[PDB]
């Protein structure tokens, strides 16, 4: 692939997620939505092995029947209303198919069949920018029409998203999977605080990039793709098992590290609704992701996994890999807890 | 006497396919 | 980096230097065929720069100071036990074995880094793709299992699926009765244990398996004991060669950059080499690896990185 | 409280930045001096708490635990230094690391005025024991140790954490100081059931109670000598400081609120002091042991008297520091012989008199020989007891006696008897051994003579 | 919740009215907590690249605490002004509904009545 | 000489260390002027002068 | 055939054989005795001896010596003038409104 | 000094007891104020405590 | 399913055991066809014999839990004579667990249910009583 054809598809990728912020035209969303997944069709299929077109595939059937719904809810919309402002809609049945959709884009549960099978199939950087950057534009697309989502639809959607990302990321050996999978739950966490305050929304948003740029960053840092090459790590760079085990105990939500911040807040904002049985549910429910996190620290940074001869071969000589901003989220996502009060630049 | 640390049969249980 | 995509952009194409006499050439034979002469009077009449033939302390060579380290920090194996004990109970032919395919595989990438960054040919000796050689004959000898060949079938198949065949391969035929009777004038007295058994399972494994696969990707010239010493004869062949066949022709700059950002990462290099199989010959405990690696990290030079050493000599870290 | 923390957060570039030979000589001393600071917390008043500031106070209750913290921190240093011997530079400084980090959060918790600020630092205590045991623990079950443990504390927590937000955005402040005066009873009804356990099962299980205590012996068995002590002797605690302090919110409703862990506490302690008679392990008798006392004062919070509280502090501390000297002479006794495994090693005091001596008197301060605070803290626990009802005396003389049963047959296993013939590494004791042995006994042998300073904020 | 409050005058970090406000301290403990992790991240830079921790490369650490610095003063000077605007609407707001907020009668305890529990 | 090849990194970056310093310079003196403004206005609109 | 490659457990290191006056500090002789002398120091000397010498001299420690002399004061000035000691209600009825039934 | 690092921590209890009572003089919204302790001030001071 | 769940809280309990029954019949016989229905979706059965055989098993386990629930606790609330009170909701709930251990025919995954869906029962009765919200609608 050139480097200057890359730069512009990934400057086009970033130009439809703009688009989709900043326009205040329905079709001109639905033109940011198909911007976005046409460029970014190219860099899933990087590598050229049947894997990687089997995932393009699958995306590309699942995005292009979510725009379909979407154009739906819209031309509905504006049968009803006569308008094309992005803002509250009026006919239930397009609210209902423009939720639908965004879910559908975002990949909750139960139309989350695409996502561990499309992040196992590429590589990391393109699965870091899939699930990191590609869900900033249907997020903002719901944090604009609230007033006309109904609560049943999107509490379910978000208490199924939760229970069905810990229980698939129970079974995952791949890193990929858990990774899919926990993204699935917090996509869960972030939808359920949506219709109480969106800002929580926002700020547990910003926590999970943050997170899991991390991950992925020490994941492409260390070559890594398994739970036992991951394993390996203990006799190349144990600097790098002491990261993974402190940003994966953040990713749990265990304090007093960052993570915790997340729930914390979302768990304060819904009890003030007088919902308190869906709170303790989400947070029954998260300690699975716990659950596999602590067993990915156990098999990389609190035991000694055995190694094989050719590690010599690899002492010998020092990465070079252009590991961009790692201290920086590194450090950002574990040490935040005494900055909390800072969400109330997200308003 | 010393500290147990995983043998073959612990990291050969853990990669697998599925878990 | 010194080389990256800002590079490339601005203006570093790899094709501008690349002349006619950029050709990658590998020298074969059996253990004292005397390639080694014939690989070095080659490597002086085209003007290429030759590597000589990789061994456990070649990784050794290239970092560092360049002198050998001890063979419990590289290989952890030797050859001399080999020769002595092929069958030995700890697994030590395979583990070589293994050392030696990588360290093989290092050098494979120096040798492209050197010819995409510079433009001139290299000679190399026994390249990765006349490796396997030496295994088919140990395991047809019953030195080792069919475990071993597994593994080794696994990540060469990993390994050598993305770098690009030699454009020239040369062959020397030298007869198993010649080649004994050379080991034994050579006064090694651990080489004087191998049998004929091995030569000749060597010398079957390179005609009836390396050749014919060979050919095909790229070009084969082969010779006798007695014409090899002409090199002459063998300049005058690889000049006079019509080059049609094999992936180097379908070469663009995209190809070959990418190539070379691959070539000059060693640990993207190596990665699939230290796969999780667990065998008995190559798998090591926690403790005895937590050992070695706080012994090989005591050692001068090897604490830090390259240029932030202060016990070996090095200034203005405070401002690196 | 900043005069306390500081030095405990300068603790860590002092260990940071020691020689290869004076890290463990550099920690000691430094915290030997915070320990000897620590005392100056005793300007306590008979009507008003020792208020610093908005966020810390410290009262009589938590004294007691914060010097007892501070005093362990050194005894932990002392006794982790000879089985991390041959261990890398970096592991060491990060052991230390982990002691003194969990020594910051322990300080930060008994002095907190909020109580979410106290939740956050009593829930931020898990992950420096979770990676002492998983790490430096010697046997294959430490990974599931460390599951059961993190996973029981969480599933009891996190309801916690939504009723103390629920109390925050009900009531306007979690302040500790505003709760005393704002308090509102809590009436008869399902809602409020559910409350009381939502706020009790965390500290119910962090204690333990009985039938939540599965994952204290394995816990307390597979953790490092240091790991041991800590949990022994100060994180069980964390459950009755939060009870102490959180019973003030749920009233009138404990009073049958509190009849089926009264129960199972009351009946619990029978149970764990039958299975330490049957036991063959050393550290997991020393740990069911815990169970017991640590029932003992469950029943003391839950029947809520004057004397049942003065009995549950002073029963605290004391058996903090009876279980943390029980464990260092169980691990020197592993150290000799590299089994856990009570009947191998028999006949010791042929062979270590001192060292016998030391156990003799562990043994009797763990049955309450008076007038030792551990009878004092059990006898005050009995009276209020009694005065809750007379059978309550049946049930704590059966205790008791089984109580003084497992102790002698500890002590009478050990140490009498003929000695083991095929052992022969049986070193002479340590100055090192014995003068951890000396500093666990003297300040509980001095506290007799002065008791009223760790009675609690009621004496 | 407050997009009615910055719907007007949109993208505006600080608006001209949170200048009214006291900036905050250079000796702001946030501010040194702040520059406290650029200087924790400037080590784990030096640590993942196999350098000198406490040693190497001054002028990096010294870039990233002055980063850090920079970046966490606008963030709090932003997060001053908007919980300054958050209390000046709900006072506003407070003032100008006087029915829905009314005085709450007051008594000493000599008048009001607490049920007893006694415990025994 | 120690090293066998020459590394990276064995002599500083001295146009990359001279960025460093100065924007470290530029970046702080700019902060203190703005922190320097932003009280003066303060002080300038609640007349405490 | 033969397991993976290990190192044996290595045999118990005895120190009392190179150091015979070890107090199992440490391996070093200076190291050993210095931490022998610092732990014996600060703590022996220095925590318990001066710490118990604070708790002993506590100044009034929870105002029970006041209460007590209190205590006195108010028996006698009760006991002079007729009144009794001590009332069965803690607050004035004077002060307080019963609820109306 | 060669002895810099058995310094780090008594000059910490020092920092950290200049905090304590720059922030007990922060607290002082009720200096002489508390209705059991008003009094009139003794000449040559101004304030009860620090 | 709204008017389903209505039309069973619309009867007072320990009145109409008949009518009751019915109506956690019906829920029953819904939940176990959405289940069905998924079954079949995302496993594929080997015939249509035996996707349909699998979806009347279902469909009929469920039905029958939720008629055994449902008579089980009108009939408690008729006896006893409390109609407000969750303990006819545990034993109801416990009723349906041992019949979902008579469907799988296994004693110990039937005792679990009739401890789990006790409680879920009993919990229920609760929040109908005190008027828990589950989809709590936003208020602040
Ligand atoms: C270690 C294992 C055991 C852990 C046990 C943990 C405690 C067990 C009980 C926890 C209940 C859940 C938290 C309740 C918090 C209540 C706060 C409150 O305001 O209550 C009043 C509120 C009342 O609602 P409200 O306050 O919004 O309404 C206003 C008040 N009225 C009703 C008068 C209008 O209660 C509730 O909202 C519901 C409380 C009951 C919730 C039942 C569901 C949970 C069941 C137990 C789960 C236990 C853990 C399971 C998993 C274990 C591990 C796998
Ligand atoms: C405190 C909570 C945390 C617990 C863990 C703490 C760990 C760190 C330890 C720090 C240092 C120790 C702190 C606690 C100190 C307690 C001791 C103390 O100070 O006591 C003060 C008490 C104070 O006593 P007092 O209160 O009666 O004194 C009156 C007060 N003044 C002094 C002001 C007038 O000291 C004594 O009681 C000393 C009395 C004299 C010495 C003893 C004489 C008799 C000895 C026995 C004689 C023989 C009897 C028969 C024997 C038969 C055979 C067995
Ligand atoms: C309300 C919120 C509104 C929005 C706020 C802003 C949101 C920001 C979201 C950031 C999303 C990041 C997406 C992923 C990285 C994008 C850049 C990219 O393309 O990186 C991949 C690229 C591939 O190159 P290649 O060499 O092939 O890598 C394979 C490894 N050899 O290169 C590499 O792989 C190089 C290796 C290093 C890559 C590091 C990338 C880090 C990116 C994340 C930084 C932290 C998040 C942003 C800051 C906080 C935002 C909240
Ligand atoms: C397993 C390990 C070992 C043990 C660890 C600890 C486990 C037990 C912890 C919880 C114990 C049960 C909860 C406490 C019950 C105390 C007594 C009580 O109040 O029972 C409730 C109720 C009493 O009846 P009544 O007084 O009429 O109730 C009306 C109240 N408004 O009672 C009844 O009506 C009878 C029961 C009805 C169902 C209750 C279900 C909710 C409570 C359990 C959850
Ligand atoms: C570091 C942050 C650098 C920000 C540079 C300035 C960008 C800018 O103008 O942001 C405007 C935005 C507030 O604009 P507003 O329209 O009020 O917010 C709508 C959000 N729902 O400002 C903000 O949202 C400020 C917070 C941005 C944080 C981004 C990284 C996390
Ligand atoms: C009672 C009636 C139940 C009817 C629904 C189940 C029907 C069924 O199982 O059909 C089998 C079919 C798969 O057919 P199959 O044989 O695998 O295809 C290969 C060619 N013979 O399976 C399918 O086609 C799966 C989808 C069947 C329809 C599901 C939705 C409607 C039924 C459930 C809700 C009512
Ligand atoms: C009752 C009963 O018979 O249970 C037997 C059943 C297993 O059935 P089986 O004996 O195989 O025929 O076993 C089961 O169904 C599982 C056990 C039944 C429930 C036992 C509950 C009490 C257990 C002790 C709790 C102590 C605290
Ligand atoms: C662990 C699991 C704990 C579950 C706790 C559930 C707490 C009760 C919530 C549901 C409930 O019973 O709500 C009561 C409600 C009737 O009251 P109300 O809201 O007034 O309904 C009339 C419509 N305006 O009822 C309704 O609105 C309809 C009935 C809802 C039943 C939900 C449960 C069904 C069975 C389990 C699935
Ligand atoms: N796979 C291998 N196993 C053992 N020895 C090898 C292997 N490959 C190359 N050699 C060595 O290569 C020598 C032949 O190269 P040369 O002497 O340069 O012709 C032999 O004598 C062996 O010592």
């Amino acid at each position: 692939m050139n480097p200057i054809i890359l730069i512009i598809i990934l400057m086009t990728v970033m130009l439809g997620t703009i688009i989709v912020m900043i326009s205040t035209h329905w079709l001109l969303i639905w033109i940011g939505f198909e911007m976005n997944m046409l460029a970014i069709i190219p860099i899933m299929m990087k590598k050229h092995n049947p894997r990687a077109t089997e995932a393009s595939t699958k995306y590309f059937l699942t995005q292009s029947t979510a725009s379909m719904l979407l154009m739906m809810a819209i031309i509905i919309n504006l049968m009803f209303s006569g308008q094309w402002t992005v803002m509250k809609l009026f006919n239930p049945m397009a609210s209902m198919l423009m939720t639908m959709a965004l879910a559908m884009k975002l990949g909750m549960a139960p139309f989350h069949f695409w996502v561990p099978e499309v992040t196992q199939g590429i590589p990391l950087s393109s699965g870091l920018i899939l699930l990191t950057w590609q869900k900033l534009a249907p997020m903002s697309v719901l944090y604009q029409i609230l007033p006309s989502i109904n609560l049943d639809l999107i509490l379910t959607l978000s208490i199924l998203s939760i229970t069905i990302g810990g229980w698939g990321g129970l079974n995952q050996t791949q890193l990929r999977k858990i990774m899919a999978y926990s993204s699935i739950a917090h996509m869960g966490w972030m939808t359920a605080v949506l219709l109480y305050n969106p800002t929580m929304t926002l700020l547990n948003l910003i926590i999970y990039i943050i997170m899991t740029s991390t991950m992925f960053t020490l994941f492409m840092a260390n070559s890594t793709t398994t739970t036992l090459s991951l394993s390996h790590t203990w006799n190349k760079a144990p600097i790098m098992t002491i990261l993974v085990l402190i940003t994966l105990l953040s990713m749990g939500g265990l304090p007093p590290l960052s993570g915790f911040m997340p729930k914390w807040m979302i768990i304060q904002e819904m009890t003030k609704n007088d919902s308190i049985i869906l709170p303790t549910l989400m947070a029954i429910t998260a300690l699975l992701n716990l659950y596999f996190y602590m067993r990915l620290t156990y098999s990389t940074a609190l035991t000694m996994f055995p190694s094989t001869n050719n590690m010599k071969m690899k002492w010998q000589f020092p990465t070079t890999k252009r590991m961009t901003l790692l201290p920086t989220m590194t450090v950002l996502s574990t040490m935040l807890l005494p900055l909390t009060p800072i969400l109330s630049i997200l308003e | 006497a010393r500290q147990w640390q995983p043998d073959v049969e612990w990291a050969e249980q853990y990669g697998g396919a599925v878990m | 980096l010194q080389y990256g995509p800002l590079a490339y952009i601005l203006g570093e194409k790899t094709t501008k230097k690349m002349t006619e006499n950029s050709k990658l050439i590998t020298v074969d034979g059996n253990i004292c065929s005397g390639k080694s002469k014939l690989a070095k009077e080659v490597a002086e009449k085209l003007g290429l720069k030759h590597f000589p033939e990789a061994g456990i302390h070649y990784a050794d060579s290239t970092t560092g100071d360049g002198k050998p380290l001890p063979v419990r920090f590289s290989g952890n194996c030797s050859l001399e036990k080999f020769y002595d004990d092929p069958k030995s109970n700890d697994g030590n032919s395979y583990r070589l074995q293994a050392w030696l395919y990588a360290s093989r595989l290092l050098q494979y990438a120096d040798a492209l880094e050197h010819l995409l960054s510079t433009g001139q040919g290299v000679v190399l000796e026994r390249s990765i793709y006349s490796d396997f050689v030496f295994l088919e004959a140990m395991y047809r000898q019953g030195f080792i299992r069919k475990q071993c060949v597994d593994h080794y079938n696994q990540v060469k198949k990993v390994t050598v699926c993305e770098y690009l065949p030699p454009h020239v391969v040369i062959y020397v035929d030298v007869p198993v009765s010649e080649v004994q009777s050379r080991i034994q004038k050579k006064g090694n007295p651990h080489e004087m244990k191998i049998t004929s058994a091995y030569l000749q399972d060597i010398e079957n494994v390179y005609k009836g398996t390396f050749l014919p696969e060979m050919s095909e990707k790229c070009e084969v010239l082969q010779y006798s004991a007695w014409e090899a010493e002409d090199a002459e004869k063998v300049v005058e062949d690889i000049q006079y060669l019509k080059y049609d066949k094999g992936p180097w022709l379908d070469q663009d700059d995209r190809k070959l950059h990418n190539l070379r950002m691959l070539v000059q990462d060693k640990l993207e290099v190596l990665n699939y080499t230290s796969i999780p199989v667990f065998l008995p010959e190559v798998t090591i405990g926690a403790h005895q690896s937590d050992r070695v690696f706080q012994e090989f990290t005591e050692l001068p030079g090897r604490k830090y990185r390259a240029g932030y050493n202060e016990d070996v000599g090095d200034k203005w870290i405070w401002l690196k | 409280m900043l005069k306390y923390i500081i030095p405990t957060m300068m603790l860590m570039p002092l260990t940071w930045l020691s020689k290869n030979s004076m890290i463990w000589i550099n920690t000691t001393l430094h915290s030997l001096l915070i320990s000897l600071t620590s005392l100056l917390l005793l300007n306590q008043f008979g009507d008003n708490s020792l208020n610093f500031s908005l966020t810390f106070f410290s009262d009589s209750l938590s004294t007691p635990l914060l010097i007892l913290t501070m005093w362990l921190l050194p005894l932990m240093l002392m006794a982790s230094q000879h089985h991390l011997s041959k261990e890398n530079l970096a592991r060491k400084k990060l052991f230390i690391s982990m002691l003194i980090l969990l020594q910051l959060f322990l300080i930060m918790t008994f002095t907190a005025t909020e109580l979410i600020f106290f939740y956050i630092m009593f829930e931020a205590t898990l992950v420096p024991t979770l990676i002492i045991i998983t790490r430096w623990g010697n046997q294959t079950e430490r990974l599931n140790a460390g599951l059961y443990f993190l996973f029981y504390t969480l599933a009891g927590s996190l309801p916690l954490l939504v009723a103390l937000i629920y109390i925050q955005n009900t009531m306007g402040s979690l302040n500790f100081l505003i709760l005393q005066y704002w308090v509102q009873p809590m009436p008869n009804s399902w809602s409020n059931t559910f409350m009381w356990l939502a706020c009790m099962m965390a500290f119910m299980v962090k204690m333990p109670l009985y039938g939540l205590h599965l994952w204290l012996p394995k816990a307390h068995v597979e953790a490092p000598i240091a790991g041991s002590m800590v949990l022994a002797a100060i994180l069980l605690k964390l459950g009755g400081y939060g009870m102490m302090r959180i019973t003030l919110l749920l009233n009138p409703i404990t009073d049958f609120m509190a009849y089926p862990f009264i129960m199972l506490s009351l009946w619990g302690m029978i149970m764990t002091s039958s299975i330490c008679l049957r036991q063959t392990d050393l550290k997991s008798l020393i740990a069911y042991s815990s169970v017991s006392h640590m029932a003992l004062v469950i029943v003391a919070i839950l029947i809520q008297t004057p004397w049942s509280y003065m009995g549950a502090t002073a029963l605290m501390i004391a058996h903090g520091l009876t279980s943390s000297m029980l464990f260092c002479l169980a691990n020197s006794n592993y150290e000799r012989v590299h089994s856990r495994t009570m009947i191998l090693a028999r006949g010791l005091q042929t062979l270590l008199p001192l060292m016998a001596a030391w156990w003799l008197l562990a043994s009797l301060t763990n049955l309450a020989l008076p007038p030792s605070i551990n009878l004092i803290g059990e006898l005050f626990v009995v009276m209020s007891t009694f005065s809750w009802s007379n059978i309550t005396i049946i049930l704590m003389g059966l205790n008791m006696v089984i109580t003084a049963l497992y102790s002698l047959y500890m002590l009478i296993t050990t140490q009498r008897g003929k000695h083991t013939h095929h052992i022969n590494n049986i070193l002479p004791s340590f100055t090192r051994e014995n003068a951890l042995m000396s500093l666990h006994m003297l300040p509980l042998l001095l506290l007799s003579l002065n008791p009223k300073i760790i009675l609690g904020p009621l004496y | 919740m407050m997009t009615g409050r910055q719907a007007r005058a949109p993208l505006q970090f600080l608006p001209d009215e949170a200048r009214s406000l006291p900036p905050p301290k250079l000796t702001d403990p946030r501010l040194a907590y702040i520059g406290f992790l650029g200087y924790c991240s400037g080590l784990i830079d030096n640590a993942i690249r196999r350098r000198p921790v406490l040693s190497a490369g001054l002028h990096r650490q010294f870039l990233y605490i002055t980063s850090f610095v920079f970046v966490g003063y606008y963030l709090l000077k932003r997060q001053d002004y908007m919980y300054a605007v958050r209390d000046h609407d709900m006072f506003s707001y407070i003032k100008s509904h006087p029915e829905d907020f009314p005085e709450k009668d007051k008594k000493t305890y000599r008048e009001v009545f607490e049920e007893f529990h006694p415990v025994r | 000489k120690f090293y066998i090849q020459e590394p990276p990194h064995g002599s500083p970056n001295w146009l990359k260390v001279g960025l460093t310093l100065g924007t470290s310079a530029f970046l702080w003196i700019y902060l203190i002027k703005q922190h320097n403004e932003d009280v003066l206005e303060y002080k300038r609109r609640n007349g405490l002068e | 055939t033969l397991r993976w490659q290990e190192d044996p457990e290595p045999e118990d290191e005895n120190l009392y054989e190179k150091n015979p006056d070890s107090h199992g500090y440490d391996k070093d002789p200076a190291v050993d005795v210095w931490n022998m002398r610092v732990v014996f120091f600060f703590g022996f000397s220095i925590v318990l001896v001066l710490g118990s010498t604070f708790v002993a001299y506590l100044p009034d420690y929870r105002m029970q010596e006041w209460a007590r002399r209190e205590a006195e004061r108010l028996v006698k000035y009760r006991e002079a003038h007729g009144l009794p000691l001590m009332e069965s209600n803690c607050f004035d009825p004077s002060k307080i409104q019963l609820p109306e039934d | 000094r060669d002895h810099w690092i058995h310094v780090l921590v008594p000059v910490g209890f020092v920092f950290g007891y200049y905090l304590d009572r720059k922030n007990d003089e922060k607290l002082a919204a009720f200096r002489n104020k508390s209705l059991l302790y008003k009094r009139e001030l003794k000449p040559q001071e101004e304030v009860t405590w620090k | 399913a709204k008017t389903l769940l209505h039309q069973y809280w619309d009867i007072p309990e320990g009145t109409e055991c008949h009518r009751k029954t019915y109506a956690a019949t019906s829920i029953g016989g819904a939940s176990g066809l959405v289940v069905s229905a998924y079954s079949v979706a995302l496993k594929t059965p080997t015939s249509f014999l035996e996707g349909v055989a699998r979806t009347g098993r279902y469909t009929f386990t469920a039905a029958a839990i939720g008629a055994i629930f449902g008579l089980t606790s009108c009939i408690s609330a008729q006896v006893r004579e409390k109609p407000d009170d969750p303990l006819n909701y545990l034993i109801g709930g416990c009723a349906g667990g041992l019949t979902l251990g008579a469907r799988t025919r296994s004693y110990g995954i039937g005792a679990a249910a009739c401890a789990y869906m006790g409680l879920t029962a009993a919990l229920v009765k609760m929040g109908q009583l005190e008027g828990w919200k589950v989809f709590a609608e936003p208020k602040v």
